[PDB]
Order: C-alpha cells, then structure tokens, then sequence
C-alpha cells in the first residue's frame, strides 16, 4: 500500500 | 524522507530514480546490484487497486543522481529496462508481501564515483546486522512530510538520508493492524525515543542498506514497501527481507542474465 | 567491490552521518 494511506495518492 | 538530511556527493552511488517516460515524472527509487540489475518494491511496478501496472517501455531508469530536479549533466545515468521482474508470490492484495521486483537492465552501466554498486548479504551478514536496535539507513528524494505538497516541504531538491534502528519484532506487530510476515522487518524510533525521522510518499523502492563493521561494506539489508503515514509517534516502517528472498533474487539473475 | 563508495570507503572518507551508525553495533556510552 506504499508508504501514505486504501484510497489512491495525493 | 521525513526528517533526515541532505546527502553528499558520492555517498549512495547505488540510488536509482524509476523515472517514468511521460507523465514525465518519478514514481520511485532502487538500488544497483550488478552491472546492468536493479531491483525494488514490487507496489513500485504492479498495483492494480490503483491500476498501476508498467512494462520496460513504460519507464526509464536514471543514476549518478544527487539532485532530484536538473540534469545531472556527465555524472547521471539513465537507461530503460529490458526487463522488469516481479516476484510469483506477491501480496498486492493482502499486506504487499514478497513487495520486491527487478530489472535486467535492457543494457549495462558502467560505474563511476557516482554510480557504484550495493552488495546482497549472507546469513552471516543478514544475522550479524538485522537486529533490534542496530540502525540503518534510508535514503531519497520522497516527501518532506506526510503527504501533503510545497521547491519545499514538498519534496526535497536533493536526496535525502535518514538513519533508522530496528524495531523489536513484538512491537512491530503492535504498531499496524496488518498481518505481517516473517519476510517484513520494521525500522524507526520509538514513540518515546525522543528524536524522528521515517520515509515518505517516493522513497517507496528505495534502499535499506547498512554497514557491516567487518568488511566495511554495504549491505543492503532492506527494501521500502509501506507505512500508515509518515513520521507518526506510533508506528514503523516497514521494509523487505532482502536475504529472506535472496534466494529467488538469484534464480532470475541466473536465469536471464 | 560493491559495498565500497568509490568517495569515502574506496578512499577512507567518513560520510558525517555514518559514524553515528557504528554506535548502535556496540552501543556508546
């Protein structure tokens, strides 16, 4: 889920 | 890289920029491990919930690279892969385990005071190292603080180092609510420890590599995969058991190159 | 000679961050 998270990215 | 500091010229000659062609842009890094491999996350290459999925084409690969804007003129490097490798028992879909892939380098570079490569560990290395406390360092070009977006606080104009102790395998479990396995491993300060730091939004591929103190060598000792945020007092990165998987690392080198 | 920056090691320069790393192996003080 990478690193900032589900939902996509900003 | 939350809270770290700015590199130095020649100090990380094994960060790679996974620089797509257009939208021109950087989706993440990796790290050098032979004349023509790169390996990282495999979240990097094939994420379908969020249909990320690349080929070769798809990206370029760049090196020799200090700033994370210009045109490192005659000390970058830059060469699209051949063929990106993925790893047959990927958790996209669970927790992102397995997250590692590679990429036989469509050609081969050839090293310089810039651009130098990683070595994998053994056993001995993976076991004298991977342990509570001893710290490693992280590094890249991600975001400044937890996404969010600033020339600043945004992302950084050059790459950014962090230095990170492991976490007690308890604890690590007690941070995140996700099922994690014995191939993940967790860096990162304690909530009490006084001091942060952590990796962000693009640092995601990017090494995990420390420093054996009987070779004076580097080892890189993980691979960035995921987190909750950045910088939370509360919880810990976590990255790839490079040396778990070693295995299957070799097999495709060995296979295809 | 992976492992071995060819600016510090490959020539015994210590990058300022990297002696903060040894005192964790063996704990300082």
């Amino acid at each position: 889920l990478d690193p900032r998270s589900k939902y996509e990215p900003f | 890289i939350v809270e770290g500091s700015d590199a130095e010229i020649g100090m990380s000659p094994w960060q790679v920029m996974l620089f797509r062609k257009s939208p021109q842009e950087l989706l993440c890094g990796a790290s050098l491990i032979s004349d023509r491999w790169v390996l990282t996350a495999a979240h990097c290459l094939l994420y379908p919930p969020w249909d990320k999925n690349f080929t070769e084409n798809d990206l370029l690969v760049r090196i020799g690279k200090h700033s994370r804007t210009r045109y490192e003129r005659n000390i970058e490097k830059i060469s699209m892969l051949e063929k990106i490798y993925i790893h047959p028992r990927y958790n996209w879909r669970e927790n992102l385990d397995r997250d590692i892939a590679l990429m036989k380098l469509k050609k081969p570079v050839a090293f310089s005071d810039y651009i130098h490569p990683v070595c994998l560990p053994d056993r001995e290395t993976a076991a004298s190292l991977l342990q509570a406390g001893y710290k490693g360092r992280v590094t890249g070009w991600g975001n400044l603080k937890e996404t969010w977006t600033a020339v600043g606080k945004g992302q950084p104009s050059v790459l950014q180092v962090v230095n990170l102790p492991i976490v007690e395998r308890p604890v690590c479990k007690d941070s995140t609510r996700i099922r994690i396995t014995d191939n993940m491993f967790c860096a990162g300060y304690k909530p009490d420890e006084g001091k942060r730091g952590d990796a962000c939004e693009g640092d995601s591929g990017g090494p995990f590599v420390m420093k054996s103190p009987f070779n004076n060598r580097w080892y890189q000792m993980g691979i960035v995969s995921w987190g909750e945020g950045c910088d939370r007092d509360g919880k810990y990165g976590f990255y790839t058991h490079v040396f778990r998987l070693k295995k299957w690392i070799q097999k495709v080198i060995d296979q295809f190159g | 000679d992976c492992g071995l920056r060819p600016l510090f090691e490959k020539k015994s320069l210590e990058d300022k961050t990297e002696r903060e790393l040894l005192e964790s192996y063996i704990d300082g003080r």
